[PDB]
């Protein structure tokens, strides 16, 4: 399947995805309150005169990660599974080329492998919580998802194409 | 529910309270002479942290071997 | 179970549950912000340092607890504000957990700088609240708005709950277990009852965040406030000639200008009758007597609707006087604007002046200089900008004849030249 | 003698008030401000004279503080000579110096005004019907630099907390400052003492303060009046009110709570001071908030109402009776929503965890209110379902 091509890059050619949008990003929603021509938000009085979407891997410390929130109309379970596949591909790439993932990861860190491993562990915990199954059964669920992605038959340079790929993989 | 609390305590990778609780639970599992309590404790610990951690507890020189039946 | 349509309130509540849990702290952070504003109002200018200046044990620990609550809330949803926030903030702000060693600006609610952070947070909280309320309203089918604005918010209009004391019990009471015969037990969540028990909220709120403001002079703001609260006009030729003849002295002009300034302030703060005489408004409503001896003769014809213009004229006149004496009329202006002109520039300025009203041009240029320049920007772009911002009478002469080759770095000098020409005519 | 400081102040009033801004955009406040100032900056009666003396003292303190951060402040006249702009602007040297003093005094006077004209406090000084104790307390708070501390700035905004209308004034002078002082003393006592004993310690701490030793001199009618007034202002500083009848009912409720506290006071019913108000509020904060929320949800309770707090229970009973008579009206949708919005407050009142040590009167009222709310709620369920 072609939907696996992005991940493939992140797993075998991550340097080509340094400027790519990953499904593991908040996707700032703005693109009420108003802004003055000087750049001061106001709903003038303050000044007396009337996209933020990052790229790469913009999730911080895995520890503070507690609840999975989706703002693109996808179920939290499928969002989490997509983030987990993405993290696995990123770990593969790191093992292949650590510097590419260090450039992708924002804020930068020293050990990408352990970073992504902690992210994967937190993902598994959240998934077991939001599905009720055991840890072993959650790992088996991931294995099931991978089996399906195999049996079924780009570079996410654009945020829109990233969301489209998210929707297709979720479907 | 008591065994579940003990399993959640033992799953933590423990200050004068959880230790006393686990000691009391061990005394209980030893005294009541029932395999099902230990079985449920093992099952909960597994559902929490994989069977690999359980089998690791099953090795000699471990402080949590009483969780297993005789 | 397609609950997005079967239980939309519960859906929206579960989506933002982790964030809604923190709305219960909005009262405390708002009280802290209001206290800081009250304390730090009318004052132009770290957390550990702010606490250090409190030997009061009780108030010290109280402020410390409030600050800790605020910082915990901020750090819990710092990243969320970076992306899912109506108020844009630089990445550096929402990228590191804060502590007592952080700058004492985040706590101060402002609309620029670190003070934005607090504000932003508050907004987000309110937004969350509002959102769920809207959902409830969309399920109520009656637009009953109990809006309680931020000026007065207690722990009664904010969605406050606890997962391990309120929601988890509520759910454990709806996990109805069902058992057939010959078939294993089964769970089933009475989703509708969960929504009904959770929708027992019925409250509303609105944003009126407390803040101070950065500055605590811009005569432009005063002029705009007066024009909004009152109608003004331009001094005729007769009044101009009269004030020019009467005000042969710099001291008298400055006294008249002081009266004009007091009047402008009072009018911007309250406003008044445009046609009411100025001397009357001053001696009766303001009681500005005992020092209006000679000024009244000049302001006998001036009404309040002329005040602004008057001010301008007076100021200009003063400068003009100092130029007739060869003194310095722009000491307060940056000396960078005092660069002389080249011969070609002088010829172009002369050509433009001969084809333009010297009086109005000088008045407007002086007003612009005093209001803004107090260098390489275009004196044609910025000038039309200042004129159109105030809806002024855009003349055709300066708009179609002003030599763009003239740089702002000599505006004053340009101005001076014009005055000289005028002084040469009279 | 060296200077007519009175005329100096009276000459800087307009400029001082033209630098003030009201949060609620009180338009007509500046003119009344300058009028009352010109009327008070006199020596007709001891009140005006004390006002003037205290203003001069505070301005002198401010100017001394400012001069401390300077070099040779005695050599100011010289700096006015060395400055030709001021000379050519004022003309004579005498006028230059006069204008210098005026510019030095204008902002300080403006700040003092902003700090003593919050919520129309100044009116208390001029209104002839203002009781004597009110003017005495005004001047006491104005003369206590420690209490009414005015920070020195080195425009202005008046922080009007209460939503008073035009010419309306706080019934108690500097109510906001007294409230803040009492809250500070309360947190101090809390940090210093136990959960019990905090009332007595707070009352004693306040009685040892100058404000307390002063208010203790008030005996009889004035005291009572004062207390009442304070409560009113207190509510306006704590709760946002809609009508004056609501404020009166809340005042009566808080006064009953205060009487209850002072009755269980470890002491005879000697006299009620301000700390008891804060104690009562902290004790019965939730009950009062619930009563206000009820009055806001169903304002008709106000005109439907005619030692211990019982206003909440009677308000709940009135709500129940109205819903029973207005049953299904004006239509099932609005009636059901009204019943729902009143569910939490009435349930709170209809619960023992919120009412403790109450009297058999309030107990019977809550019992009837429960016997009625069961009926109303069964009807509301029948409505919202069947
Ligand atoms: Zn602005």
């Amino acid at each position: 399947n072609e939907l696996l091509e992005p991940l493939k890059n992140l797993a075998f050619s991550p340097a080509t995805m340094a400027h790519a949008f990953l499904p593991t990003m908040p996707e700032d929603l703005l693109a009420h309150w108003y802004t003055c021509p000087n750049g001061h938000p106001c709903s003038c009085i303050d000044c007396h005169a009337p996209d933020r979407t990052q790229t790469g891997h913009v999730l911080g410390n895995p520890q503070r990660r507690d609840v999975v929130t989706c703002d693109r109309g996808l179920p939290p379970v499928v969002f989490l599974l997509i983030r987990l596949l993405t993290h696995l591909a990123l770990l593969l790439g790191a093992s292949q080329s650590s510097q590419a993932l260090i450039n992708i990861i924002k804020p930068p860190v020293r050990d990408p492998k352990g970073f992504l491993q902690q992210h994967i562990l937190k993902d598994l915990e959240q998934l077991a919580k939001m599905l009720g199954h055991s840890a072993d059964e959650t790992i088996g669920v991931v294995h099931l998802v991978l089996r399906r992605l195999l049996q079924e038959q780009t570079e996410l340079s654009t945020k829109e194409m990233r969301n489209n790929w998210e929707k297709e993989i979720a479907a | 529910l008591c065994l579940d609390r003990a399993a959640d305590f033992l799953s933590e990778p423990m200050a004068k309270e959880k230790q006393c609780y686990l000691q009391q639970v061990k005394q209980f599992c030893i005294r009541v002479e029932n395999d099902w309590h230990r079985v449920y404790l093992v099952r909960k610990l597994s559902s929490q942290r994989g069977m690999e951690f359980v089998q690791g507890l099953s090795k000699p020189g471990r402080p949590h071997q009483w969780v297993f039946p005789k | 179970k397609n609950g997005k349509e079967r239980v939309p309130i519960l859906w929206h509540f579960l989506q933002k549950e982790a964030e809604l849990r923190l709305v219960k702290f909005l009262p405390e952070i708002l009280a802290l912000q209001r206290d800081l504003v009250k304390q730090f109002q009318n004052v132009q200018q770290s957390i550990r340092g702010f606490l250090s200046k409190h030997s009061s044990d009780g108030l010290r620990q109280l402020l410390h607890n409030r600050i800790t609550v605020f910082l915990s809330t901020w750090n819990k949803l710092r990243r969320s504000l970076e992306t899912n926030g109506e108020i844009n903030l630089p990445k550096d702000y929402c990228s590191t957990d804060l502590d007592l060693d952080t700058e004492f600006e985040i706590l101060l609610p402002r609309r620029r700088g670190l003070g934005l952070c607090a504000t932003a947070l508050v907004s987000y909280l309110i937004r969350l609240h509002n959102e769920i309320v809207y959902a409830v309203e969309k399920l109520s089918k009656e637009n009953n708005s109990y809006s309680v604005d931020a000026a007065e918010v207690t722990e009664l209009h904010v969605i406050s709950y606890e997962v391990e004391r309120d929601l988890t019990p509520l759910i454990l009471s709806n996990c109805q277990y069902q058992v057939e015969e010959g078939r294993e037990t089964v769970q089933e969540f009475d989703l509708e009852k969960i929504q009904r028990q959770i929708v027992s909220r019925f409250l509303q709120g609105k944003p009126r965040l407390s803040l101070k403001g950065i500055p605590t002079w811009n005569y432009e703001h005063l002029f705009m406030d007066i024009k909004n609260k009152m109608a003004q006009d331009s001094l005729p030729s007769s009044v101009i000639s009269a004030i020019s003849g009467q005000l042969q002295s710099y001291s008298d002009a400055c006294e008249v200008l002081s009266v004009v300034e007091v009047t402008l302030g009072f009018l911007s703060t309250a406003g008044g009758d445009p046609n009411m005489q100025l001397n009357v408004y001053t001696q009766d409503i303001l009681q500005m007597g005992d020092q209006t001896i000679h000024v009244l003769k000049a302001l006998n014809r001036c009404q309040l609707k002329h005040t602004i213009a008057l001010w301008q004229f007076l100021s200009a006149h003063k400068s003009e006087q100092l130029l007739r004496l060869h003194k310095e009329p722009f000491g307060e202006i940056s000396s960078r604007y005092k660069a002389d002109l080249s011969p070609e520039n002088a010829k172009l300025l002369s050509t433009f002046l001969n084809q333009t009203g010297l009086d109005a041009f000088l008045l407007e240029l002086h007003e612009m200089i005093i209001l803004k320049l107090k260098p390489q920007w275009s004196l044609r772009d910025t000038l039309v900008s200042y004129m159109q911002t105030k809806e002024s009478e855009i003349l055709p002469e300066m708009a179609s004849q002003f030599p763009e080759e003239i740089l702002l770095a000599s505006c004053v000098s340009v101005w001076k030249t014009a005055a000289v020409l005028k002084w040469n005519r009279e | 003698s060296i200077l007519d400081t009175t005329r100096l102040l009276r000459s800087c009033v307009q400029s001082a008030v033209g630098m003030l801004r009201d949060q609620n955009e009180s338009c007509t406040r500046n003119m009344r401000r300058v009028v009352l100032l010109l009327g008070l900056l006199n020596e007709d009666d001891a009140c005006h004279a004390s006002f003037l003396r205290v203003s001069k003292m505070r301005l002198s303190v401010f100017l001394k503080k400012q001069e401390e951060s300077q070099f040779h402040p005695l050599e100011w006249l010289a700096r006015e000579a060395c400055n030709q702009d001021a000379l050519q602007e004022a003309g004579t040297f005498r006028h230059t110096l006069w204008k210098r003093v005026q510019g030095a005094v204008t902002p300080l006077l403006a700040s003092m005004i902003s700090f003593i004209d919050r919520d129309g406090n100044l009116e208390l000084l001029t209104r002839p019907d203002t009781p004597p104790w009110a003017r005495d307390l005004w001047m006491f708070i104005f003369s206590d630099t420690m209490l009414l501390n005015i920070p020195l700035v080195m425009y202005i905004v008046v922080q009007n907390h209460m939503n008073l209308s035009e010419n309306a004034s706080n019934n108690v002078p500097f109510s906001w400052k007294i409230k803040d002082y009492l809250e500070e003393l309360w947190v101090q006592a809390q940090y210093i003492t136990d959960a019990e004993g905090l009332p007595k310690k707070f009352v004693d701490i306040f009685q040892q303060t100058p404000l307390g030793r002063f208010l203790a001199q008030l005996h009889g009618e004035p005291q009572q009046e004062l207390l009442q007034c304070y409560l009113k202002d207190f509510i306006l500083l704590t709760m946002r009110v809609s009508t004056e009848e609501e404020l009166k009912f809340l005042q009566m409720a808080l006064w009953s709570c205060t009487r209850k506290l002072k009755a269980a006071s470890e002491a005879p019913e000697e006299e009620v001071s301000l700390p008891w108000v804060h104690l009562a509020y902290q004790r019965f904060r939730s009950r009062l908030q619930n009563f206000s929320r009820i009055l806001t949800i169903y304002p008709q309770v106000l005109h439907s109402l005619m030692c211990e707090m019982t206003l909440d229970a009677f308000a709940a009973m009135a709500c129940t009776e109205m819903l029973t008579r207005n049953t299904l009206k004006p239509s099932p949708q609005a009636w059901l929503q009204l019943v729902k919005n009143l569910s939490m407050p009435l349930e709170l009142i209809c619960s023992d965890e919120h009412m403790q040590g109450s009297g058999s009167l309030a107990q019977a009222v809550i019992r009837e209110v429960r016997a009625q709310w069961s009926r109303i709620f069964s009807t509301a369920l029948f409505v919202e379902h069947v």
